């Protein structure tokens, strides 16, 4: 029940995960 | 299903003296969660070297794409990419003034430290971030450090005429120091802010003024709290322990 | 790409690691990340414990006054711990954070009258110096040599303020009369967490050395000890906040630029 203001910041999709999170 | 507010609670509590390792962890134990965990959990801020300017740069989330990062100053990613997420030719104009303007307010405020300004792309405007790093000198054997997190989203209107502008600033502040009087002492972690505003777009009034004074406005009032914070709330803490 | 042994020790760790007060809210948290009840119960059960006596959480025993600390000397094996000054022993359900069944125990008769002597002294000096403190005392021979072990604990727990603190100091005197080696380590965590994570790790390690004489006589002179070293760290934490904020604070950042004024964005721009 904390606010997380940082979970509702604008993305950038079709950003590639770092490699050794595959994707 | 909660389990991304579940991961967003446990930063907010597991100590920031592991902020790094805590998020490696984090995704570790929840994987199918890495994107968005990169997205919204806010880490230190590395400096790198751009070879190509001899600038130093800034390093997050918001300029990565896989393992290279892209500099501000040189808009190449390092190590090369064939296919890293460029900002477009318009975007990557007002990123140089960005650029240039922040490093101006970086020398006024901080008279010192690194900036590095990252824009990209939304469907009806556009985002940014802002960050700025600055370490302390390691006076009176105090190590310090200041980490400045803003990103704004802009969304932009057909007239062309006003915006409405989103800031989400989050500042990070470590300080530590090992004395005979009072053995190790680490004082770290971060806050963070936000606020909103409608604001005219004009040639007296452009974008780069409208988020730069919100941004002044921000830090000036984190700056504050910060102190109130580390040097009142927490110092009141302790010695209501004892 | 990560198995379910590294996510449960991921899990413990995380666990072991709740700030003061915060133990509820980081296991919940946890609890529903590994979604894995059975692998949590198996993995993690020794993390609980680890927890409550690392954080030397007092606990109140039905029937006996004041609290008994949790913490490595207590641990009596099968989910029993030793209360030293009430003399017995009780089964502590590391979970719910609740005592049960006590039974009367005998400890170590030789180092009887010192350990009541100084948990006698540590006492007073406990309640006349934190606002709710609770310490223990245990006397063992440790590779045959004679130890007082004084364990203290006091905090403040405000969560609906977004905060939470925690004191602990853990004392050693082996005795080698007509003198006692002192080691000591002091510790304090502080978070605040109102829209942030902000928080205080201290501690200092204490090296003594002083005379021994009778147990009374000798358990004043530990507190003396105490008190003295206590204050100080007290106070020189105090002097490191005010040095952190006249000084590092202060040359991390400007309030304002040296025109004292906001800056004018356009002349910026131009
Ligand atoms: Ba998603």
């Amino acid at each position: 029940n904390l606010l997380h203001l940082t979970a509702n910041r604008p993305k950038m999709p079709g950003r590639r995960l770092p490699g050794r999170f595959n994707g | 299903d909660q389990q991304l507010d579940c991961a967003l609670d446990l930063m907010r509590r597991l100590p920031p003296q592991q902020i790094e390792k805590n998020l490696s962890d984090l995704i570790d134990l929840v994987p199918s969660l890495c994107e968005d965990l990169l997205s919204s959990v806010d880490q230190p801020l590395k400096i790198a070297r751009d070879k190509v300017v001899g600038k130093d740069y800034l390093l997050c989330d918001y300029n990565r794409d896989g393992d290279s990062y892209r500099s501000p100053w040189s808009n190449k990613y390092d190590p090369p990419l064939e296919d890293g997420a460029m900002p477009s030719a318009r975007l990557r104009k007002l990123e140089v003034e960005a650029n240039n303007a922040f490093d101006q307010y970086r020398d006024l405020y901080f008279e010192g430290g690194v900036s590095s300004v990252y824009l990209w792309d939304l469907d009806h405007g556009f985002a940014g971030v802002i960050l700025i790093k600055k370490a302390g000198d390691g006076s009176k054997k105090i190590k310090g450090c200041w980490d400045s997190i803003h990103v704004v989203e802009v969304q932009e209107k057909s007239s062309g005429r006003t915006a409405h502008y989103k800031l989400t600033s989050t500042v990070m502040l470590w300080l530590q120091t090992n004395k005979t009087g009072s053995g190790t002492m680490n004082l770290g972690g971060s806050l963070t802010r936000q606020m909103e505003k409608d604001e005219t777009v004009s040639d007296s009034s452009p974008h780069i003024a409208n988020i730069g004074r919100l941004v002044e406005d921000m830090e000036n009032k984190i700056r504050s709290t910060l102190n109130e914070i580390y040097f009142g709330k927490t110092k009141d803490i302790v010695n209501g322990l004892r | 790409r990560v198995s379910d042994e590294e996510k449960v020790r991921i899990a413990a760790k995380f666990i072991t690691h709740a700030p003061p007060g915060e133990f509820n809210e980081v296991f919940n948290d946890v609890r529903l990340l590994l979604n894995n009840d059975n692998l949590l119960r198996e993995g993690a059960a020794h993390a609980f414990a680890q927890y409550n006596m690392d954080q030397f959480t007092p606990v109140k025993i039905e029937g006996y006054d004041d609290q008994v600390l949790i913490t490595e000397h207590g641990d009596l094996g099968n989910g029993r711990f030793l209360d030293p000054r009430n003399k017995i022993s009780f089964k502590f359900d590391h979970l719910r954070k609740e005592a049960s069944d006590p039974q009367p125990e005998d400890t170590e008769s030789a180092l009887k009258q010192w350990r009541d002597a100084c948990d006698s002294a540590l006492r007073a000096y406990v309640k006349d110096h934190y606002p709710n403190g609770f310490c223990t005392v245990y006397g063992k021979s440790i590779d045959g040599q004679q130890t007082i072990i004084a364990c203290i604990e006091s905090h403040q727990f405000q969560p609906k303020n977004f905060w939470n603190g925690r004191w602990r100091s853990e004392w050693k005197f082996t005795i080698t009369p007509p003198t006692a080696q002192v080691a000591a380590v002091l510790k304090i965590q502080v978070h605040y967490y109102e829209d942030g994570n902000v928080q205080l790790v201290s501690h200092k390690d204490i090296q003594d050395s002083v005379q021994v004489s009778s147990d009374v006589q000798t358990a004043k002179e530990f507190i003396k000890i105490i008190e003295n070293a206590e204050n100080e760290y007290q106070t020189a934490i105090s002097e490191n906040y005010q040095t952190m904020s006249d000084t590092t604070f202060k040359a991390l950042r400007r309030q304002l630029p040296v025109t004292r004024t906001k800056i004018d964005w356009n002349k910026i721009l131009s």
